[PDB]
């Protein structure tokens, strides 16, 4: 078709946030449950 | 050894990285897949500016250091090599696959076991297509010419060339017919000089039934054009690889001159010797001379007076096309002339160009020679240099159609037939291979969806329609309304992709996946 | 229908991460326990679950694996709300 | 030569550009933070770990560093608008900037003197601003109707922010919280207290007023039919202002006397107070161990440290008066309420007073799942409390959702019919820029803005002057019919505060930066 | 000494440099002379942004190192000091003069002899104006008010304020009448608080017949406004410079306390002592207290119960205006109260401001006090800060009109009358002073011409018209159509510049010239 | 169609900017002059042009201001190509210059 373009695109900022954010709940995943292991900081 | 400056990756991260790196290469070129696609300005570190919707070309130019990308660089490349049209797409499909593969991994699946899953589901799709495809060669002769064209056209819709896609298409169709035979089915691209120069618009891009080359025509006084020389069989021309200069050894020299005796004989030796050649060619009975190497001031003038237009210095591939174009023989010495080894061309003119002091020349033939010269023109370099690669793209899809008259209707539908068929076999799979098959087919869906995204259609929407319609009726070919027009059905719409290529593509991606996945260990060092 | 269904569908699909990572940490076969638990959930109900002890799927209420109802309430309540104030971010300018 | 060492000059063409670009640039930063379908921008200061997400225009602009005069001018205009009305912070920059954009057009490619572009604008503004007043209906009278009016303002002034979700909810809170004062336009009377945990929809306005700081050493954990003496007086070593009073004795015993002597002054003052007959004594100041012990043993509850604002709040819910002179009970309005019970807000001690004498001071408790959500819901609310707080001091109202400005457009686009030559163009441009507001509004939502606004302008063109943009069906419905009212002071402020921006800038024909140190 | 890092200039170059440097400073501000003028954004090295058509202000802000410019910086400044309106123009005229002077120099004229030429031709113009000028004070009373205004207005046309120039003008007219007397003709600007705050537009800039100050009103419970206290003569208010705290020495302390005896007496000393003051003011019979220094918690509360609104801490100039505004006396100790030294103001209210938690207060009076407070408001800082200096400009032209009711019609015509008269005397001069007089008058012509240039009129054109018309009729006042309207004649048009200023201006430039020209040697060093 | 039209109108618009820029340099109120020109060529004539001296709009064929057809045809062409090749760009990549 031929209608509204969205010249703008910081679409990427969202996926970027999600990925740079999901990487957090990653380091954690390992410590869930009676088989979860502790972290040493 | 060299312990420092050496990093290591392995799964937790690693796989994410790679998968993401692919995905990202993709995100750039996805906006270039479609007849609504867009090009990308790439700049050489030297400063060379290019502009092109061609997949391979883009990813080759992106000077990039990520190892996985380096791989997709070749993925689009290899495909360009084997077919000539996949490029932009092969990577898309590949990435989608990876994202998909990864997704499963965080659910407890083995990377290598997903691999085998994909390879399998793939082989299936290849088949479900190899069965639904249609044939052209074996159906008609005037319709073969048409279908063969209706592909070249579809193959150009995603290029700046699109503007005048009628001509550029019928040009590519022709250019190939004229240098490959229905039996050998071999298109040797050395028999097709893809030469382009600036000027006019891309519209003034014609096809030459001979060759071009750049020459001032030896002596200025010489004529500009060349008639078939009264009632003769067209024009005859000399095709010699011997210099119009006094013959010399090839081992030593030192022609010792004891006295005025011999120097007196050399004197008159070179003198009439120039007549020994100028005569020689006249004898074979030719109109114009095309010599590989230059002539002397004397020898040139003679070629003038004797109405023998000349062509000083003509490269290998050059001289050679002038032969095959005009049906002649490449004559060594001078005495090896003869009216029967000449070139039976149909005309020769010195072509003018705006006010450009260059002003090359041309050699026509009227009847389809065994050499074509797609001579591309444009308002500016980039338009040309792109339009040439755009022409090339089509010329390739025309070659693939003789090497395999099989055709599949693209518009995304070709990829929907797989996704549909492959997903069916998923339910029967169950267990682990179920996730793989679902995945493979699922990645595929991104191809049409992306087309919808670029043509302005809701992805999930066009997909459900394309899937339903291509099921509620027959696992046929119902594509995306990429441009509009009535409705789907690439057939009516005349959207066609050569099968042979499509297979290659839907393989090259799964295979490339199958490699990356097997990588669970990485070790990079620096540049000491 | 349409939009709303796909959204919901994924959200439902999301929650399965808790059992998947649970099962994964146990070295158990996620995909196995997932499904074995989905089906066993088709008949049984809010009791059929994974238990590192039993190393498979059994009743997690009779296995005394009790979890305060509030915990899971303000778990999804919070997470689900969080994403919203994240999905709302449409740009980021550094500003000091 | 002249000048020197890094000073930079921008003449005509250059200056004008610097300016235009700046403003246009600023505007194009906050265009997304408008419209009910608008988005938030995340930012982070010198601490890095000090992020924040927001849809408040003025917020973003206030933070974002800039070197460009013309931009700072716009930033600053935002803080102003943010002051005298608490809202429109975005709508103003945008309309301000778009007017400049519309001007460099009349200059760079039409060749019109900026002064003549001002000439036109100044007129267009008159007409525009006018049509507003000339179309703004109010409900000052009929207090039971203006409640419905006022609640709509919050209803819509809250869309676009996170609260747009449970907007209906905060709608009431705001309304009620303002009415519970009905007077003082000073919002420092409403205390907002936030704490993580659970949905925003769990936020509430304790009509009984909550307070932080627990009372006494271990006093009654709940008062009954409280009679409180709200006071602010020195409660750790007196002698108020006689400074210089030394205690020279000739023996430790004469010290021991004077020592218990001081500790007597406390039992004295503490007594003069007990004579006030109260079951609760709140002091702005503190109250050390001993002066407290007194109370713990008299039953009078000692709730110390509530600064200045912390008392004024209590002195408006309970109805007492500050006081610091207990030189005589009575003649001192003593405050009262039904209960002064200690409650717990997610891991925290608080004092839920109840049934106070018409609380002209309230507490709103905000509840979000992350500090970000709170801090934004914080102002996202303030953007409501501020308008309403003003509309009680300006009952006039007008319909937004495009409508308002679109009306001012048809006004200017009309008065551009009687005009000179060039000037007219600036005039037409004004209405044009104004029209860019509903456009940018619809844009963010995702419709073919061009097409939608042209439909809108068409109704408002051909009568109606009520239609607006339903940014959901993407149609153009009746705003008065949809409760999308907006403060008249607000819109009138935008159309004004912006025009000023424009004029001050169009008038620039040079910029000079000095040698920064 | 210090031979290095030390340069020298002298004539060949030198004079060019200086002359050009002037000229260039000029070229910037010429675009700001006129009611069609434009402002200039200046930025402090700290970051402070200002925007202003004011001459002096601009050239002060241009952090500039050229010595000659440094001089024109003060030239515009000094004039601002003496009049308050010249600024933008005084420099223009000065530069023009210099260019002119220079021009002659390259024709063999002595720099110092041109100087004397200019000083002379100048003195003449000053006279030809001092004769053609008109008088206002001695003519009428209602017309004085009008003319005095018709100047303030003309004086504002080149400012952002222009928008609402009706109000800003009648405001400046008033503000001065109310603090200077027809006999002394002295406007002390300490009697006019030029305070401005943000909000609304520049339109909401009113004039206050009292003062403002920022105060929360001591105790919160206190009332917000203050009535004239039933049938009384307006409101009475305490104006004391003594702190509401127990009196203390001013030499030492050490109030030695031997035993519980005296400590028992101090105890009750401070206690009722606070009543000793709270009573004291009640006795003088006042409504509200305005104390220079703060009060104690106790003393404050008492002021509450006793319905005595208070004003803790009020600056010098502050407290002082509250006196002169309300006709009161600045009372030292407490016992020095009395119903006859109070302030007979007409009202007091705590002014609200948008939602700004500041919220200052005000003290009105109804009848024109001996103190005015032009309270300026605007949509943004710069508009205000400019509008305040814009207000100031007019206020000054109103002061100059009482100090010399003489008026000349500007619009450039005032400068044309000189150029005309001075040029006449040129023909009689002949020889060297002929070139000077021609020059002086010629530089002058740049003033009106520049107005034409900015209002869009051909310079040479408007000049010939302005000259012819102001000769073919009478050496009167025919100005430039700076804005349009019917035609010239600043009189009808109501364009007026105070004479007293114009003289100063047309002097300050010639004199400054007279200095620069005498400089034939320069020696600059660096910053070791 | 709908949107397309707009680009079309824009074309003629840009084209019109040529006489504008032409008149601009001369020093006339270009906006005003070109609008006069376009008005004649609008309402028939197709011969009037800009006398960049009286600042009026006189007849060009009447004033010997002919131009090669190849020339103008070239401009209107060579430019449109420029446009298309650029509008089609949705990314730019500079490599590590050496
Ligand atoms: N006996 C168990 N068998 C299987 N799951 C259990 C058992 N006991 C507790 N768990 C799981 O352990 C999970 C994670 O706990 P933990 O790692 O401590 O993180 P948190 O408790 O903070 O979620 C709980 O959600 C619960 O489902
Ligand atoms: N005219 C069209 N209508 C529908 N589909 C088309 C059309 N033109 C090309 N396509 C789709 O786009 C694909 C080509 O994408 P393109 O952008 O040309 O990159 P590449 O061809 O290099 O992969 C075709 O194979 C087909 O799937
Ligand atoms: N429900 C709605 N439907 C259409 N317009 C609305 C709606 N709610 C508020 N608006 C419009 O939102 C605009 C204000 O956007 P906002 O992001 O709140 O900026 P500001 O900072 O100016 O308040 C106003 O023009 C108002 O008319
Ligand atoms: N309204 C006007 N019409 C004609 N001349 C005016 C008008 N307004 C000001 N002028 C001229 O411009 C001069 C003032 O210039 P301005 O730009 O105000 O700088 P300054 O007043 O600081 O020199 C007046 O003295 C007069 O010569
Ligand atoms: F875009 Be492809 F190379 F046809
Ligand atoms: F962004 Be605004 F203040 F609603
Ligand atoms: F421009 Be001036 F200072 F009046
Ligand atoms: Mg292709
Ligand atoms: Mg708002
Ligand atoms: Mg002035």
């Amino acid at each position: 078709n031929a209608t509204f373009k969205n010249k703008e695109k910081p679409q990427e900022v969202r996926k970027a946030n999600i990925i740079a954010a999901r990487s957090v709940a990653d380091a954690i995943r390992t410590s869930l449950g009676p088989k979860g292991m502790d972290k040493m900081i | 050894k060299d312990q420092g400056n050496k990093k290591r990756q392995h799964g937790l991260e690693a796989k994410k990285s790679h998968i993401l790196a692919a995905r990202s290469v993709a995100s750039i070129i996805k906006t270039s897949l479609g007849p609504r696609g867009l090009d990308k300005i790439l700049i050489s570190p030297d400063g060379e500016i290019t502009i092109t919707n061609d997949g391979a070309t883009i990813l080759s130019q992106m000077e990039l250091d990520n190892e996985i990308a380096k791989l997709l660089v070749q993925l689009s490349k290899s495909q360009d090599d084997e077919i000539g049209d996949g490029t932009t797409g092969v990577v898309v499909l590949a990435s989608a696959l990876l994202d998909q593969a990864l997704e499963l991994i965080q659910k407890g699946i083995h990377p290598i076991k997903i691999a085998n899953g994909f390879d399998e589901a793939a082989k299936l799709a290849i088949s479900k297509l190899e069965e639904t495809c249609d044939d052209i060669s074996a159906s008609n002769d005037e319709l073969f010419r048409d279908f063969l064209l209706r592909a070249a056209k579809t193959s150009l819709g995603s290029k700046i060339v699109s503007k005048d896609h009628d001509r550029f298409a019928e040009m590519a169709v022709e250019a190939v017919i004229n240098v490959m035979d229905k039996d050998r089915k071999d298109v040797d691209f050395d028999l097709i000089k893809m030469q382009g120069r600036v000027g006019g618009s891309i519209s003034d891009s014609k096809l030459i039934n001979g060759v071009i080359l750049d020459k001032d025509f030896s002596h200025p006084q010489m004529p500009k054009c060349v008639l078939p020389k009264e009632g003769s069989d067209g024009v005859k021309l000399a095709i010699l690889t011997c210099p119009f200069e006094p013959p010399k050894p090839k081992t030593k020299h030192k022609l010792d001159i004891s006295s005025v005796e011999e120097y007196q004989k050399l004197q008159t030796y070179e003198q009439d010797k120039f007549k020994e050649m100028i005569d020689d060619v006249k004898k074979a009975g030719a109109d114009v001379v095309i010599c590989q190497w230059g002539f002397d001031d004397e020898a040139n003038h003679l070629l003038l007076q004797n109405d023998l237009p000349a062509v000083r210095w003509v490269g290998g591939q050059e001289l050679e096309h002038i032969a095959i174009s005009t049906n002649g023989r490449i004559v060594p010495r001078f005495q090896d002339l003869s009216k029967d080894k000449l070139g039976t061309c149909s005309r020769i003119y010195e072509q003018e160009f705006g006010t450009t002091k260059d002003r090359m020349l041309i050699i026509e033939q009227s009847k389809e020679t065994k050499t074509v010269t797609c001579f591309v023109r444009g308002s500016n370099k980039m338009i040309v240099d792109e339009a040439e690669r755009a022409l090339h793209d089509s010329l390739c899809v025309v070659r693939n159609l003789v090497k395999d008259s099989r055709v599949v209707y693209g518009g995304g539908a070709a990829e929907v037939t797989m996704s549909l068929a492959v997903s069916e076999e998923a339910d029967k799979q169950r267990g682990i291979d179920q996730y793989a098959f679902r995945g493979f087919a699922q990645a595929l869906d991104t191809i049409p969806m992306t087309l919808a995204e670029n043509s302005g259609l809701d992805p999930i929407g066009t997909l459900s329609t394309l899937k339903s319609k291509q099921l509620k009726e027959k696992i046929s070919n119902i594509g995306v309304d990429c441009l509009g027009y009535g409705s789907n059905d690439m057939k009516e719409l005349f959207v066609v992709d050569p099968f042979i290529g499509k297979k290659q593509q839907i393989l090259l991606a799964t295979q490339l996946c199958r490699m990356i996945l097997k990588i669970d260990n990485v070790i990079i060092s620096g540049k000491d | 229908e349409g939009v709303q269904a796909f959204i919901w569908q994924e959200f439902a699909s999301a929650l399965e991460v808790i059992p998947t990572t649970l099962a994964e940490n146990a070295g158990l076969n996620s995909i196995k326990v997932v499904t074995e638990l989905r089906s066993k959930h088709e008949n049984g109900e809010l009791n059929d679950g994974i238990s590192v002890r039993r190393s498979g799927t059994t009743n997690t209420y009779e296995e005394h694996i009790l979890q305060p109802v509030l915990v899971s309430t303000s778990a999804i309540t919070l997470a689900s709300e969080c994403v919203k104030s994240i999905l709302r971010i449409d740009d980021i300018a550094f500003s000091r | 030569q002249i000048f020197g060492d890094q000073v930079t000059e921008e003449r005509a063409e250059n200056a004008r550009l610097s300016a235009f670009v700046g403003a246009i640039a600023v505007g194009d930063l906050v265009k997304s933070t408008l419209g009910p379908k608008g988005m938030d921008k995340l930012l982070q200061s010198a601490s890095s770990n000090t992020c924040m997400v927001t849809n408040d225009g003025a917020t973003i602009l206030k933070s974002i560093p800039l070197d460009n005069p013309a931009a700072k001018v716009l930033v600053n205009i935002s803080k102003v608008q943010d002051d005298e009305v608490g809202d429109g912070t975005t709508s103003v920059t945008v309309l301000s900037a778009e007017l400049l954009r519309e001007a460099e057009k009349l200059i760079d490619q039409s060749k019109i003197h900026p002064q003549t572009i001002i000439e036109g604008y100044r007129l267009a503004s008159a007409a525009a601003l006018d049509a507003l007043t000339k179309a703004a209906v109010d409900n000052s009278h009929d207090k039971t109707m203006f409640r419905e009016d006022l609640i709509h303002i919050a209803k819509t002034t809250l869309s676009s922010k996170i609260l747009s979700q449970d907007k209906d909810h905060f709608a009431e809170l705001a309304t009620n919280a303002i009415l519970r004062l009905k007077g003082s336009t000073n919002l420092e009377h409403i205390q907002i207290i936030k704490i993580l945990g659970g949905k925003l929809s769990d936020s509430f306005l304790d009509e009984g007023f909550i307070l932080a700081k627990k009372f006494g050493n271990n006093q009654p954990k709940r008062i009954e039919n409280a009679k409180i003496l709200i006071a602010n007086t020195t409660l750790d070593t007196d002698k108020v202002k006689i400074f210089g009073t030394k205690f020279k004795v000739d023996s430790t015993a004469k010290l021991a006397q004077l020592e218990k002597a001081e500790r007597e002054k406390m039992k004295n003052k503490i007594a003069k107070i007990s004579k006030f007959g109260i079951n609760t004594f709140i002091n702005r100041q503190l109250i050390y161990d001993y002066p407290e012990q007194l109370f713990t043993d008299l039953g009078i509850n000692s709730i110390e440290h509530a600064d200045f604002e912390g008392v004024e709040r209590l002195a408006l819910v309970t109805g007492g008066e500050v006081v610091s002179t207990f030189d005589e009970p009575s003649k001192c309005k003593l405050g009262e309420c039904d209960v002064i019970e200690e409650i717990m807000l997610g891991e925290q001690p608080f004092l839920k007073f109840s049934g106070c004498k018409a609380g002209e001071a309230c507490t709103i408790v905000l509840r979000g799942a992350t500090d970000q959500t709170l801090d934004e819901a914080e102002r996202s609310l303030h953007d409501a409390l501020s308008v309403l707080s003003q509309t009680t001091k300006e009952t006039r109202t007008v319909l937004g959702g495009g409508c308002a400005e679109m009306v001012m457009s048809k006004a200017v686009d009309t008065e551009a019919q009687n005009i000179d030559g060039k000037k007219s163009l600036a005039v037409e441009a004004f209405a044009r820029a104004l029209r860019q507001l509903p456009t940018i509004l619809a844009d963010n939502a995702g419709f073919d803005s061009s097409e939608l606004v042209s439909k809108l302008r068409s109704s408002i063109y051909n009568g109606i002057s009520t239609s607006g943009l339903d940014l959901n069906n993407g149609t153009i419905a009746d705003m008065r019919q949809l409760g999308i009212v907006e403060s008249y002071k607000l819109k009138r402020a935008v159309v004004s505060s912006a025009s000023e921006a424009a004029e001050v800038l169009l008038r620039v024909d040079n910029i000079i930066r000095a040698r920064p140190r």
